[PDB]
């Protein structure tokens, strides 16, 4: 749930005075207009704005600024600039009486993975594969980026993973949970959404990596390839039952590895369930083999999201003559800086094909 | 939550799936 403890002209102008989010702090006039709710929680309101110089479409997320707890999603954003993480342009603040809510003002992004896979679930078809591979394989490179910062997302999950159905970008969203993670200091167990919570993070521990993000992507992945979620349930022991039910009970020593506290309890022992019974028969084997590499009790058994890209199932989109299904190019895939090889520069020759080179 | 109270729980739940 939780992490640790302006002028009207005349359509309608909003006029503000925001922060770039990207270099030294030059505020600069903003204007838009056409602003509508395209979203609204307990966090704040989300809003659809146009631009009034360029006529771009932009949100605004809403948040209020809670004191109580440790605010680091402005923070960790404006460090970001890469093509799988939605843009912030400008942030601002502004004012329930007495208080002040902060303001981003972001890229306009029209779809998520969540609405885009409630579509195919209720008219009874699957994602077709090729999105299946263009999506998760955005999402790690976007993990691989926000990773080699020390920076752990924390709520990954569909929702939070945008799309544009036209070029098939995704771009992840949300880093109000995310947090960079230091050894030895610890941190709030009781993160990450229901159904997408590593193991280790519903035994309650508090010593986790950003491995805990490549469990959230192993079970959006097994969730488009399955049509719902693969480990659902109302509380941490349900999820854990699901959890067990595929993979059967953990030993003592992967207890070990997610939270020690555990190891000395007799667990009953169920048998886990083969990986090729869990999904349709048509599924992939290499989607199969990701997953099981994604889904593991151990955090540093969990391939890294550089590891993930280069995974034999990604292999399609490494293929020159390749498009999308609506007749258009793939998008930027191979692009990749010294920052995002950083953790294992030698996987370049994978992930960079020889077309790619020129 | 106590770790005790969390394995009672999740024990009595795996018991009840397996048999
Ligand atoms: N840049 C954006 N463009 C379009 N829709 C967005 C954008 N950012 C967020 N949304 C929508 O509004 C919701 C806002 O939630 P989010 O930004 O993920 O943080 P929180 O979950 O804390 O509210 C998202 O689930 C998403 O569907
Ligand atoms: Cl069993
Ligand atoms: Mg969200
Ligand atoms: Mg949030």
């Amino acid at each position: 749930r939780t992490t640790s403890f302006m002028k009207v002209s005349r359509s309608k102008v909003t006029t503000v005075v925001a922060t770039p989010g990207q270099g030294p702090d030059r505020p600069q006039e903003v204007s838009y207009t056409d602003t509508k709710v395209i979203g609204n929680g307990s966090f704040g309101v989300v809003y659809q704005a146009k631009l009034c110089d360029s006529g771009e479409l932009v949100a605004i997320k809403k948040v209020l600024q809670d004191k109580r707890f440790k605010n680091r999603e402005l923070q960790i954003m404006r460090k970001l600039d890469h093509c799988n993480i939605v843009r912030l342009r400008y942030f601002f603040y502004s004012s329930k009486k007495d208080e002040v809510y902060l303001n981003l003002v972001l890229d306009y992004v029209p779809e998520t993975v969540y609405r885009v896979a409630r579509h195919y679930s209720r008219a009874k078809q699957t994602l077709p594969v090729i999105y299946v591979k263009l999506y998760m394989y955005q999402l790690f490179r976007s993990l691989a980026y926000i990773h080699s910062f020390g920076i752990c997302h924390r709520d990954i999950k569909p929702q939070n993973l945008l799309l544009d159905p036209d070029t098939a970008v995704l771009k992840l969203c949300d880093f109000g949970s995310a947090k960079q993670l230091v050894r030895g200091e610890p941190n709030v167990s009781y993160i990450c959404s229901r159904y997408y919570r590593a193991p280790e993070l519903i035994f309650g521990a508090t010593d986790y990596t950003s491995s805990i993000d490549v469990w959230s992507a192993g079970c959006v992945l097994a969730e488009l390839l399955l049509g719902q979620p693969i480990f659902p349930g109302d509380s941490g022991v349900d999820q854990l039952v699901e959890i067990i039910k595929v993979l059967g009970t953990p030993t003592r020593e992967q207890i070990r590895e997610m939270n020690p506290n555990y190891t000395e309890f007799k667990f009953p022992q169920i048998k886990a369930h083969p990986w090729t019974k869990v999904f349709r028969p048509r599924t992939p084997p290499e989607a199969i083999a990701l997953c099981s590499r994604l889904l593991e009790y151990t955090p540093t058994a969990r391939l890294t999201p550089l590891e993930a890209c280069a995974h034999s199932f990604f292999d399609e989109l490494r293929d020159p003559n390749v498009k999308l299904p609506n007749g258009r190019d793939t998008p930027a895939l191979f692009n990749f800086t010294t920052q995002e090889l950083s953790s294992n520069p030698p996987l370049a020759t994978i992930l960079i094909p020889p077309h790619a080179r020129h | 939550v106590e770790p005790q109270k969390f394995a009672e729980e999740l024990i009595h739940r795996l018991e009840a799936v397996q048999r």
